[PDB]
């Protein structure tokens, strides 16, 4: 559940970047393909995003690392499927 | 004259009656004011504003 | 009847012409909710024009603010009335006095926060007794204009409806008197040849009872059968 | 507005009430003495608080 | 061992209101059972009020009938105030036929031997002319609580609000029952004001039955 | 038609979805605040008193 | 249909440590949340059969506002520490216990003698601290069976507020909860601590047994 986002503001200390990081993550869960890193209590993708932020496993650096890993996986998939 | 008219009826002179609570069945401390006010219904009804 | 009034209720309720103040005194000969027939005492009665006064009361009708102006007789049968006395109580009047609201048992106390800033906490005995259940009246017009390619009928047959539309509409298409309608119903069936449904429909959120249907017709346009 | 009246009536005192100057082993039995009908809401008392 | 109360005396002081008496009670249970039974009696009792009315030549409630000095809507409110017992049915449809000048009370209703009118002086309307006559059918049915017209919902069957509730006003007062060589035993005197359709022992017995049904959630009977 | 199954749909679209309540003369930024809805039998917005 | 109610059942018992529990109930008919919460509150908080320490006679103490050397706490504070000592007893109505201990350290109920049918819920519950070796405390602590809270002013002998009922804090929060097509019902939320002489769910079932037995001549 969710009442305040205060710990998520503590771990991403800008309070304006929290919205952007959790929005990037909640778009990775909504359309999205991806599955959450945290157990869901029938919370929506907003609260699951912020709840991932509070326990310190999603920030901007982890999302860019995962997207570089997916870009390398697509690169290896294209190279190993064609050649 | 309000006090004297409240003495003609058998009501307490202060205008205030001790009242119990319908939830808990126990007395409100410090007796409260009960009386009859002429209350009006104004034509600002909520299912013309919703 | 305000229990704590000022005595100026009588003058306001008489002098505003919402009550049927008796013109000539005498004896009640007949009382109905429609009319009141007053036999006149001989001293106030003219030599010719034998004469008994027939007061027609104005029953349930629309005010300017969609409230209901209604007169009810407050005198029985065979009961003496004097000149200047009231006979029919108008809206918000009680035996010739002036009754805007109603008098209720009020406690002054905080009760669990439900009357916080200026709010008011009301029992169910106020809503069971219908002691504020006011009556509103809405006039709704439906017009058969003269347009190009042909005028618009007030027929019953409507494209793309079923039995759930015509079950409330008569042989002529207009709703019956007394039919309880809700939002999204059909009252007057009106069609536009392109044919598109342009029928009168009850506005969203309102209910009610059709109390009256008036039909106005230009001289020359023929009449549908309900007219 | 209502809540400050409820607090100002709650945390206050009077020079004699039910349970004047009795001693209480915690705030839980303070509320238990208020609810059962053995003390008053404002009655000065030594409690043990932590 | 606590002591257990019994209905020790019932004073049917009028046709409307009465006083039941519960004795002996242990100290503390007086206000507990008193508030609980006041809660149940005002909340949930079976009543038999009017539900639908169908007058003769009246389309809807917002009109008048020629030859009665009340509206049809005031007739519906006076029927809403009618109190009536039914015995062997759930719904029943009463009939009223009356001509002649004068008040139409509830005495002009055809009696319908399973149905009992508890107050036959209760005036419905006032017919005002000789050749004026109303003729209505009054649908009385059993219920509970408060069901208005707009929530549960031909053209001639006017719907009135349903107020199925026999009781009006409950007031209980404990007092010391100094008896039995054992003082400090309370005495629950419950005065109940009723329109008439429910005997007071039946009321206090249904109220205690409702509590013993609700306590079944976490004790075994 | 408002059938019996759309109210469960409605309690499953409300749950973690804030709304912006706004009083009509908004003077400072505390006059637009976001809440979570709790559904009301009624026709009036129930607003927490401290707010 | 006039007897058919919405009889509930408890949906969860969201408990904290074994002397505390937060029980809920749904769906209750409108107006039954307050009368069930109130009836069970007044019964659990007013009249529950239990055993408690009632009166204490210390050996060297003649008066409540007295002093004794070698004892950290005071006599008023030692009676505050004896008001919380929670005792269960078999069919014996009242019985005396004796505490004799001298030495440096805390003196708890685990140092009270055990003889009889007395059973203590806490060996850890500290009566009084002691800071010397020759400080000799010796009390005769008298438990007694009763029915709720009996204060000292409504009772060398001392006067302890004997709270016989096992609960400490009980409260209820009737909140709204709906059925499929109903308008408004209730959800009783009992929250209740004990002293440990009975676990909480069995104490609510004791309250239910008492209120269902006080209505046996009617139903």
């Amino acid at each position: 559940a969710r009442v305040t986002v205060q710990d998520a503001v503590e771990k991403i200390g800008n309070r304006f970047d929290l919205v952007l990081v959790a929005a990037r993550r909640a778009r990775q869960m909504q359309v999205g393909g991806k599955d959450p890193l945290v157990p869901e209590e029938n919370d929506k993708t907003t609260v699951i995003a912020l709840r991932e932020i509070e326990e310190g496993l999603i920030n901007n650096q982890i999302l860019d690392v995962r997207e570089r890993q997916e870009q390398q996986e697509q690169e290896a998939a294209e190279l190993q499927a064609v050649t | 004259e309000i006090k004297e008219l409240l003495k003609l009826g058998d009501l307490p002179t202060s205008g205030q009656i001790r009242l119990y609570d319908g939830r808990t069945g126990e007395q409100f401390e410090r007796p409260v004011t009960v009386g009859y006010m002429y209350m009006l219904k104004l034509n600002h009804l909520v299912d013309d504003k919703m | 009847k305000p229990l704590v009034g000022t005595g100026m209720e009588r003058a306001v309720a008489v002098d505003s012409g919402v009550t049927a103040v008796a013109k000539r005194g005498g004896v009640v000969q007949y009382v109905d909710a429609s009319r009141i027939v007053i036999k006149v005492n001989e001293d106030e009665m003219y030599p010719g024009e034998a004469g008994i006064d027939i007061y027609n009361l104005t029953k349930y009708t629309r005010s300017n603010q969609n409230t209901c102006i209604n007169q009810m007789p407050c005198v029985s049968l065979g009961e003496p009335v004097e000149r200047g006395d009231v006979l029919a109580d108008g809206p918000s009047t009680d035996l010739g006095e002036l009754a805007l609201g109603q008098n209720m048992r009020v406690a002054f106390m905080p009760w669990n926060g439900y009357n916080f800033e200026d709010s008011i906490l009301v029992s169910e005995r106020v809503v069971q007794e219908d002691r504020f259940t006011t009556i509103h009246i809405q006039e709704l017009a439906c017009v058969s204009r003269d347009t190009k390619l042909g005028p618009e009928e007030i027929t019953a047959d409507i494209p793309n409806v079923g039995e759930a539309a015509l079950s409330k509409l008569d042989e002529s298409g207009i709703v019956y008197i007394g039919a309880e309608v809700t939002g999204g119903d059909i009252l007057v069936g009106k069609v536009t040849p392109k044919v598109k449904d342009s029928s009168l429909r009850v506005p969203n959120g309102v209910s009610g009872t059709v109390i009256d249907v008036q039909v106005f017709t230009r001289d020359g346009v023929e009449k549908d059968k309900r007219a | 507005q209502d809540v400050v009246l409820g607090l100002y009536y709650m945390t206050r005192d009077c020079v004699n009430a039910k349970g004047e100057g009795m001693v209480l082993t915690g705030p839980k039995e303070a509320e238990r003495l208020y609810r059962s009908g053995l003390a008053s809401l404002h009655a000065r008392v030594k409690v043990r608080i932590t | 061992e606590f002591l257990k109360p019994r209905l020790v005396d019932i004073e049917q002081v009028s046709s409307t209101h009465a006083k039941v008496t519960l004795e002996p009670l242990e100290r503390g249970f007086g206000h507990t059972l008193g508030n609980a039974l006041r809660r149940i009696l005002l909340s949930s009792m079976p009543g038999c009020a009017v539900t639908e009315v169908e007058i003769d030549g009246v389309l809807h409630e917002y009109s008048t009938k020629e030859g009665v000095q009340e509206d049809i809507l005031e007739i519906l409110l006076n029927l809403k105030g009618l109190a009536v017992r039914v015995q062997g049915k759930d719904e029943v449809i009463l009939t009223l036929n009356k001509s002649g000048i004068g008040p139409v009370t509830a005495a002009d209703i055809t009696h319908d031997g399973d149905v009992e009118i508890v107050k036959p002086q209760h005036v419905i309307c006032h017919l005002t002319d000789e050749n004026a006559s109303i003729s209505m059918r009054i649908k009385v049915q059993r219920g509970r609580g408060y069901v208005p017209a707009s929530t549960r919902i031909p053209i001639g069957r006017l719907l009135v609000d349903a107020c199925y509730s026999p009781v009006e006003r409950i007031a209980y007062n404990v007092e010391a029952a100094r008896v039995e060589q054992r003082t400090d035993l309370d005495k629950l005197v419950i005065e109940m004001e009723t329109n008439g359709t429910i005997d007071p022992e039946e009321a206090i017995r249904r109220a205690a039955t409702i509590l013993a049904e609700q306590l079944e959630a976490f004790v075994d009977l | 038609r408002e059938e019996a199954v759309v109210w469960d749909i409605l309690d499953e679209v409300i749950r973690e979805h804030p709304v912006l309540l706004n009083r009509a003369p908004t003077l400072h930024r505390l006059g637009i605040q976001a809440f979570e809805p709790v559904l009301i039998e009624g026709k009036a917005i129930q607003l927490h008193p401290l707010v």
